[PDB]
């Protein structure tokens, strides 16, 4: 069964004759959702998907770089000037250097001089806008403990679509009604993805593309080293790889994955509301299970505090009803504690059928109780209603 | 002996691909800019490209520009001259010119290579 | 774009005259001038850089001089050896450093 | 010829009959030493290497992972091993995940888990330790203004040889003095290199192997990534390229070249003693230069006020004494100011030579006056001994 | 190193009678134990896991059952189609899920 | 319908390479643990190799450990065996089985491919 396994497990209980109940969903996690004549529910956020996402800006994080030139003039003779200088794709600084007889000119001083460098980028990080109107959750809805799907529905959350209603079976119908990033970005950076906040983007020292989309490359300067030796030359040399440094700039920041088209996201809770009016029991009209019952295994504790057992029937009395509870004293078998996957039924009509259950039992000592009669199971336990009502067999 | 040993020169037609070579010897590589001049039939001497020491930088007069380029090894004591897209006008004597420099391309005296012929049909 | 004008085109002499060459800048190259011999089958030699100073095994004939933008080379007393085409190199500043278009010392006919 | 162009330029005045003069040599630096009946001496540090160098550690800036294990045990079954975990090329980690009846287990609650993965390091960075005895300077020492080599020395000064013996042809010979680190190391990173202090270098968070030379790296964890998944899961992912952040670490640290087996250092200063004692003038015996000089070319101002001349003497007499000085009055030819290129003598013995002089002229107005007579040759000059004495011609 | 050790070797039956067949593993493996039946020229098809949820489209005449670290698989009438080699697989906590030994069900020869 | 469709098998030298395939379809293939099972002639079953629905984790019993390479394409849908330093105890018909898992190798129900046979001799 769900949810039992589970270390981020949320138990909510519905008031008797409610009709709502509040659920807040995260990812990785379960709620259990209890109520009085209800059967128990199983809610699960399996996937949050963004899709259609608009490219905003491309940083380059490593770049090369080639052609490069230079050109300089004497000292009283002006600016150095390179057909370069008017070219988006070359990176270029102007500076004054040493110039005299030695060198070609008839004056000494410093004359002006300009460096010029074809800027190519290898690797490149895209940030991506999350539009709220493209987001997808996709929520696994199940009776918690039904026979082995007819008691499970997946269905799909989207702002298009927040109202869900999904059919499960002779459990009736469960309403589901939610409220599916006002200044986060969708940041890829070599099949690695984050959602990072707007201001912190805009201001990475990088050089930058805005929009979609060879290219063009602003602040360029920002990956290329310029150095002046002793006023003697200018050289031009590439920073290299920033990623490490991107990533280490990212600590703390959420992460992401990727469906091609779609980003999934592994951070955020859904907060939603159940309508529990058309849920109904299954067996409220059947017999007692007569024939025998065995466990399969010992009980075992969860993470909760919380008993799962897991029963073989002999019977092939059809769809009946399963006597279980927990009793403190064997003599008066009076019900203590309470079930999780409470009213069960067994729904094969063939013999030796498996049932899951699960008992929330009393604080310190007390009996797992299962079946009726001499032919009833009895496990005993230490801790640290969902019971059928049937008549006295003792 | 100081010398430039040069080759790569031949018949090509228009449109055509030719790399250049200038092998150096009797100095340190390193410490020279080095130069292509050419000579087509008929005319006098042009000066169309220039490399500093470190092949760092490049110069290319705007009838070779876009279309050659000029490269150094100093490890293997080369120069190199890729010549693409190359036109009847091309069709010269091409010359590599060595001078020790100490600032970018300039240099007084120098050496000259043999000289390799270079025909555009 | 420095521009050198060599004259004359072609110079006819016997040996032991004296061949006087100019070479004129378009604008003030200072003594950044360099001059050039070449003969058929042979590479280009230089005789003078810097105006006047003359390169590593060329002989006292050969002599450079400038007034301004306007250059000269002077072969005081021409040898069978000296027969050949010259031109004249700017080497002011940055390149291009371009070239005269040549002037061709050539043996004088008989009359 | 040497210092004229250059801007990190010194002017050294020794003392009348003195022997020592102190000088400090720095990287693309001149000095002119200048001394009373001594000739002026141009002094250069042409390089700085440093050889034979021991590797005393390696740092692994880009790494890449492969080979991924995993291994679990139930709650109560203890530790998971791995073989990989005694693999030095390994990098593991041990953890706590979920486990249960759903993933097969028969107890609920956390089991161990380890996981592992084949560190190779693809890009590495390494730091040689500087031996003060494996050190050399190539210093180049000239005489000032000297007629166009003879009167040119390159001398290599090392610990092992610090005093050095330079012959200057007709100028005599000139003695060096000189003392060629303690916490520095020499840093190479994909052909670029640097001088970081040891303390700095290793504190780096990064994988190191110490020493020469499978390899085995200590701190793989470094450029390693352990995720836990909600407790679901351990994931392993490489951090990627940290030679940018390691760039920007090496904020203001000094920089370094190549030769294949030497490193070439771009900065420091070498302190040096120079013996004046056995420089001496040349042509204190020759004849006055009676023929016309004229200028090449006008005189130009150099960056330290000096005045630089470029001469053409149309005698042919042999090695005379260039007659050269500034007056301040052209009628009594007072000598002003002071002469760098001191006592300049021609050298040629054929007409038209050329001679580069060196004035260093008083502040003002004065005149340069090169020559005797009538046919001697004057310029004005506006500013902001060394001369050879001569008769009367005026 | 979980072992699980199958008996009988051979099983040598008549259609329309009961099949018994042993598994028994080295350590507690709790009910992850899982049956299959291995017929020639065709690949192993799952009849039980969890040691007694029959798989999908498996028969009722097969059915698993456990007493500790000894299972037992039960075709309580032999059909025609039953006569194949039957393996157990342990799947208890991580891989090497290993198998038993195998027990070959066969048609009995007449006396 | 849920299928494995496997491919590879042929006959090899001792000390040979071989490469096995095995298609996916009817399912989402990053969500199913993939494994290798092989009977070599007149043995039983033989667990060998899995690998994780993601591809980032892999296991080897003692008996291929080292020389066998277990890999998934997800993009591809395909499973990977590539088989190397083959001995003739290699010998065997090889399945791949693929089982549903939201945790590691774990699986419960499964689906099995047709088998194909290597030979070592």
């Amino acid at each position: 069964i769900r949810c039992i396994g589970v270390s981020n497990r949320d138990f909510v209980e519905g008031m008797s004759g409610g009709t709502w109940v509040d659920v807040v969903l995260e990812h990785g996690g379960c709620v259990t959702v209890m109520a009085q004549d209800k059967p128990t529910v199983d809610i699960e956020l399996v996937t949050t998907t963004v899709s259609n996402m608009a490219e905003v800006r491309s940083y380059c994080y490593e770049a090369s770089i080639s052609d490069m030139a230079s050109d300089s003039r004497c000292p009283t003779q002006g600016e150095a000037y390179l057909d370069k200088q008017s070219d988006t794709q070359y990176v270029c600084k102007r500076t004054l250097v040493d110039r005299g007889w030695g060198n070609g000119c008839g004056l000494f001083g410093k004359g002006s001089l300009v460096t010029c460098a074809k800027f190519a980028c290898s690797k490149k990080m895209t940030g991506k806008s999350i539009q709220p109107e493209n987001l997808e959750y996709r929520i696994m809805l199940s009776v918690h403990g039904s026979q082995h799907d007819e008691n499970r529905a997946k269905v799909e959350i989207t702002p298009n679509s927040p109202r869900a209603e999904a059919t499960l079976g002779g459990f009736g119908s469960l309403g589901l009604d939610c409220e599916p990033f006002s200044d986060l970005y969708y940041l890829t950076m070599n099949n690695k993805h984050w959602l990072v906040h707007k201001e912190w983007f805009h201001d990475i020292p990088l050089p930058w593309h805005a929009g979609a989309d060879t290219p063009h490359w602003n602040n360029k300067e920002a990956l290329v080293e310029f150095k002046d030796a002793h006023a003697k030359r200018q050289t031009v040399v590439v920073l290299g790889s920033q990623e490490g440094a991107v990533h280490t700039a990212l600590a703390g920041a959420l992460e992401a994955e990727m469906d091609g088209a779609k980003g999934r996201l592994s951070s955020g809770h859904l907060k939603c509301r159940l309508k529990m009016d058309k849920l109904r029991l299954k067996g409220v009209s059947y017999s007692l299970c007569t024939a025998a019952f065995t466990f399969t295994k010992i009980p075992a504790e969860t993470l909760h505090g919380t008993v799962t057992v897991e029963v073989q029937y002999a019977g092939t009395d059809g769809p009946c009803k399963v006597p279980a509870q927990m009793a403190v004293d064997m003599q008066t078998l009076t019900p203590v504690g309470r079930l999780i996957t409470a009213n069960p039924v067994i729904t094969e009509s063939t013999e030796n059928s498996k049932m899951m259950l699960e008992l929330d039992p009393p604080f310190g000592d007390s009996y797992i109780v299962i079946g009726v009669g001499e032919k009833k199971i009895t496990h005993h336990w230490h801790r640290s209603g969902g019971s059928w009502s049937h008549p006295q067999f003792e | 002996e100081v010398q430039l040993v040069e080759s790569g020169g031949g018949l090509v037609q228009p449109g055509g691909s030719l790399r250049l070579s200038c092998s150096a010897s009797g100095f340190t590589f390193s410490t020279y800019s080095m130069h292509w001049v050419r000579q087509a039939p008929g005319k006098g001497l042009e000066y169309v490209s220039a490399i500093t020491g470190e092949g760092d930088s490049a110069f290319y007069a705007d009838s070779v520009k876009g279309r050659f380029t000029i490269s150094r090894d100093n490890s293997k004591n080369t120069l190199y001259f890729e010549m693409n897209s190359l036109r009847p006008e091309d069709t010269a004597v091409y010359y590599c010119v060595g001078g020790y420099s100490n600032f970018y391309y300039y240099y007084t005296m120098d050496v000259w290579g043999q000289g390799t012929t270079v025909t555009v049909s | 774009e420095i521009v050198l004008t060599q004259s004359p085109a072609t110079l006819s002499l016997s040996p032991g005259e004296r061949a006087t060459l100019s070479c004129r800048a378009s604008q003030s190259i200072s003594t950044f001038l360099a001059w050039y011999q070449h003969k058929p089958g042979q590479a280009p030699r230089l005789l003078i850089y810097d105006a006047s100073t003359r390169a590593t095994g060329v002989p006292a004939r050969f002599s450079g001089s400038r007034s301004g933008t306007d250059f000269t080379l002077t072969i005081s007393t021409l040898e069978p050896e000296d027969f050949a085409v010259y031109y004249c190199q700017q080497r002011y500043n940055w390149p291009p450093y371009t070239f005269g278009q040549g002037t061709k010392v050539e043996i004088k006919a008989a009359a």
